[PDB]
DNA sequence: GCAGACACTACGAGTACATA
DNA sequence: TTTTTATGTACTCGTAGTGTCTGC
């Protein structure tokens, strides 16, 4: 074939995590960039950045240490304070190499914020040392990375692709999510569900993995199984329905329905009506809903004080 | 009842296994880790007539310095640990025997797969020098039917393959290829000359060190190899 | 500085290889080069009316209010999200200032006060010794000023001016100008 | 090749001088400070047979001072330090070059300019008392006709006027006038007696210390004020 | 004014009661706590020659140690402190009064109200046992006879009802009822034997320790009850 | 016996959060 | 051409100062 296999392992998002720079799915100047390094040889100081989780930026740093055939300590982010730098690390990058190997540094989810020492501390040690050793750094968050180290280092950004790296990128998953479903003796039906995994979640190969995880429970993706990946999320639909057609017999009755959690049902409302409704109506809808959640919990009955909400927006809300 | 500086010795090495202790009435001590990494269990001189729960066990092995040998730990009237030493009284909580963690009964091994020994001196110059070396995981396994252990250290070199120590423990007889791997934390015990029986089925797997005074009984890890 | 060939390594070689992280330290906190807050992008994002730019960062609904509210045609919606902002989505709380200040322009300049900061001091000082409030601080400062020069309450009182007490008036060496001006003209 | 006590105690004063060392074929021993401002020198009974840098020095021995005096120290297979116990082995990683810093060569002494020495229990004093008055340098110069040192805070002391500490040696019999400022970071020297040497020309000169197990040179700061 | 071995053990313990120290000339020094809760007098073998205030007791104790036994105190050119030594000289800080805390008064005991004693033995093991227990409070009664010390956690006891610890002392040949409350970080005395006065008027109650080096007075807390 | 070395404590700085 | 409100609470990091356990 030409796909890795962990074997060790069931989890299926982690089977098939990708063995060489190549099996990467990867936008293409990037994907170049990338191979144009494990050309020359020697590893530079890479920083790898999502924020998106599960764009393979700590996939494509154990790859590059694969394709450079690299000694390398992978660390988690985390657990590197500043006395692993000043030890194990230093330890590291001192002692010698006689198999004329690059040496390597993976630094697994640096963003955290007490590191600040830890990171003050690094750019300096890479001063010092190196000559001898190189580092990849996996983030979510780059501005958890302090500025003088996004200077000394290459600043690699994943997740932002063109309008041409999403549309073959999702190609290649496409692709790739098929084969996956040959090993694991996954019959596809229907394969527009194979498609719909990859573009519903597509800046996050992980997930869009283990959504194929998921929705395989029968062993068949087919016609059916379609209806659920595609099917349209959000269950405030009804309420943003009523509103619409501004009666209340309905509203009313949807009120102690949501009296329960009423802190988050107050923002799936906000965020989904954003969208569905008027630019001046905007600004009203803030203040109806701004209103109605300040004087929650002095509210008698929470039950009504939601209706309240709801005659209030279908009212003086307009759309289309 | 009365403890002795052999047992109250027994004891702070239990506490590095579970802070708590399960002692019911007996010659017989067993603790378990909460996360079930390391088993102990022990026969013991000083003899246990009640039963009860410890939550403290190293802060009590601490209030028990404090006494001389001849005093009288009892169960309190009011329930609790009253322990008389001669001119003074001191008295110890007990817990309800819910909130420590004890093993259901004294886990027996299962025939073993392959046998070693180790001596006491080669004990200390492994967990001795593992500080020095920061080998934080150590392997047995079979060099020139010989069975060596091997010291790694796990952060360096995830792939345990630069070895940084190496003790050769005895004559290999039968024919297996394994490669158990330890967990230096793992490695509570107190020191002197085991009898190590291991066992390994499959993904199953344990190792058995069988000491003079108590037993001890230490999980593998994952990554660990073999064909039994 | 002997053998007089040695390559001269960087500031960090020498501290790290000999191992002193007290010099890694010093070399370390050479980095330290601390700024950031691109609050005003989003801020003249809501002025200029432009692309959001977002939910992707670090969004102070104070930062955002305040700095809006140097200009007097914004407060009607600054004061909006005032009695409202609690429990609006940090987006929301967005989304709605982008939907009210009208126009947009800022130069920079925000309002503070001026500190005559002998005068905090005799303030606090008098505020502390009899445990009564600032307003009232006041009337005694007057009262003595006016009537006992109070020289003599400065004269009694310097006798605290206790070096913490100096960390909550002013923030610099101006603050140990002032341990010794209590100290002096009485 | 094995180390004896002697050049085992004799090392661990060279670690505080340098993380490391760079030691070759010999009876001959030494470090340099990579900052240029320390050095050491040493010959020693044990016999010197692979040319071998070393990187945690301070650790190296650690391990040392656990293995019996029978230890041999071979260079490992792979180009590590390989060191041979009773019934077991240990490699100690060897260290890159590129990193470590050592004496290119062991640069002597010029004559002394002026002659003194200094007992046991005063080297100790001092030290001992840096700590207590957080004296970071020191100065030799004369006062009276005698050859004396002065501890100076030099945080709080700019131009070092205040005096919180001063070792008087016995009397100066020649005629020049010296003010000599050392750090107290670079003496690192270690008890016992010691002859001392000190040599100027006028923007550059230095301190010997000349004892019973080694000899130092520690180099003088710019506010030195000195003539010939 | 030289200082002996003697000498600056008791000190070493008055910079526990309080931080710094006024001390006069003559044969007898006193630290009082500032907080006013504790009080202690000794008389010595050396005699003070001059007054001064030391506002780090500890601190100066500290360099004193590292000068010989011989080594002579004074006061140094300006109003400030010297040590000299055979060889050298240090200079210590010389506090303004200001600073420090001075008992003000010889405070002259009274009457025993109760007179029992406690051992060098027993001291230390409550002393101790109070650290492992979190015993914050002691109060000191009779129990079938003899004098009794009781302690308890003051936070999770407030009522100090639930008694943690209790010792025995010796008997009681006085017909009166009295409990006797101490906090108990209002003790600090060096280890060994202490007389110990108890004394109550009414509200007004005091304990004095009286030892074969020093004398210690301790603070009665309000909560004593008694017929006296 | 001390001095040296290891382990555990605590405070200061940084960070982030929610309600007014 | 900018730039930090008040009150309480929680988690983590780092270091320095305290202890006890150990080795000539
Ligand atoms: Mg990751």
């Amino acid at each position: 074939s030409m796909i890795t296999v962990n074997e060790k392992e069931h989890i299926l998002e982690q089977k098939y995590r990708p063995s060489t720079i190549d099996e990467c799915i990867l936008p293409a100047f990037d994907k170049e960039t990338f191979k144009s390094i494990t050309s020359k040889g020697k590893i530079p100081h890479i920083i790898l950045h999502s924020p998106s989780p599960g764009t393979g930026k700590t996939t494509v740093a154990k790859a590059l240490c694969h394709d450079v055939n690299a000694d390398m300590m992978f660390v988690n982010g985390s657990d590197c304070k500043i006395d692993f730098v000043r030890g194990p690390l230093t330890n590291f990058a001192s002692a010698a190499s006689f198999d004329g190997r690059q040496k390597v540094i993976v630094i697994d989810e640096f963003d955290r914020s007490g590191l600040a020492e830890s990171q003050r501390h690094l750019r300096s040690f890479m001063e010092a040392y190196s000559s001898n050793c190189s580092i990849i750094i996996t983030a979510n968050n780059i501005d958890g990375i302090i500025k003088p180290l996004q200077s000394r280092c290459r600043v690699i950004t994943f997740g932002q692709p063109t309008d041409e790296d999403k549309i073959e990128m999702m190609k290649q998953m496409i692709r790739r999510l098929t084969e996956i479903c040959k090993h694991e003796g996954i019959a596809i039906a229907d394969m527009k569900v194979v498609a719909a995994l990859v573009k519903k979640n597509f800046p996050d190969f992980r997930k869009t993995i283990g959504e194929l995880d998921s929705y395989s429970s029968k062993g068949v993706l087919d016609a059916g199984i379609l209806s659920l990946v595609t099917n349209d999320r959000g269950a405030i639909d009804d309420v943003l329905e009523s509103l619409k057609n501004k009666d209340v017999k309905q509203l009313r009755a949807l009120a102690p329905k949501y009296a329960a959690d009423y802190s988050w049902f107050v923002g799936k409302l906000a965020e989904e009506i954003y969208s569905r409704v008027t630019p001046q109506s905007i600004i009203r809808m803030y203040e109806i809903v701004g209103e109605n959640n300040q004087y929650h919990g002095i509210a008698a009955n929470t039950e009504l004080h939601l209706a309240y909400l709801f005659i209030q927006l279908a009212c003086e809300m307009q759309w289309k | 009842m009365k403890l002795s500086k052999d047992t109250t010795a027994l004891l702070k090495n239990f506490a590095t296994i579970n802070s708590g202790i399960m002692l019911k009435s007996g010659q017989f001590i067993m603790t378990r880790a909460v996360n079930g990494t390391t088993y102990a269990e022990a026969n013991i001189s000083d003899v246990i007539d009640f039963d009860v729960a410890i939550y403290d066990l190293n802060g009590f092995l601490g209030i028990l310095s404090l006494v001389n040998d001849d005093a009288e730990i009892s169960q309190s009237e009011d329930g609790n640990i009253k322990i008389a030493d001669a001119r003074s009284t001191i008295f110890w909580p007990a817990a309800d025997p819910s909130t420590v963690v004890a093993p259901n009964k004294p886990i027996p091994f299962p025939v073993a797969s392959a046998v070693t020994e180790i001596k006491a001196e080669d004990l200390q110059q492994l967990l001795r020098v593992s500080r020095g070396l920061q080998i934080d995981t150590i392997a047995i396994t079979v060099k020139e039917g010989k069975i060596v252990i091997n010291g790694f250290n796990k952060v360096e070199d995830s792939a345990l393959t630069r070895v940084k120590y190496s003790l050769t423990l005895g004559d290999y007889d039968g024919e297996n290829t394994f490669n158990f791997i330890i967990n230096m934390a793992n490695m509570k015990m107190q020191p002197g000359n085991y009898k190590l029986l291991l066992w390994a089925k499959g993904k199953q797997g344990a190792a058995k060190f069988e000491g003079e005074h108590a037993n001890y009984v230490v999980a593998l890890e994952a990554d660990s190899t073999h064909d039994f | 500085s002997l053998f007089k060939d040695d390559i001269q390594l960087n500031e960090h070689q020498v501290a790290w290889y000999s191992k002193d992280w007290t010099a890694v330290q010093s070399a370390a906190d050479s980095f330290k080069e601390k700024a950031e807050n691109e609050f005003f992008e989003i801020i003249g994002a809501i002025n200029n009316k432009t692309k959001c730019s977002i939910a992707q960062k670090d969004y102070s609904k104070f930062m955002v209010e305040n700095a809006l509210s140097q200009f007097p045609e914004c407060m009607p919606a600054v004061y909006a999200m005032n009695l409202i902002g609690s429990g609006l989505s940090d987006e929301a709380h967005f989304n709605y200032l982008m939907a009210a200040v009208p126009r947009g322009k800022r130069y920079g300049k925000w309002a503070k006060l001026v500190e005559d900061s002998t005068e905090v001091l005799i303030i606090k000082l008098l505020a502390k010794r009899y445990q009564v409030n600032t307003n009232d601080a006041i009337n005694y400062k007057s009262i003595l000023t006016k009537n006992g020069k109070l020289p003599l309450v400065l004269k009694e009182l310097k006798g605290l001016v206790t070096d913490d007490f100096l960390k909550e008036v002013t923030k610099n060496v101006k603050e140990q100008k002032q341990l010794k001006k209590l100290a002096l003209e009485w």
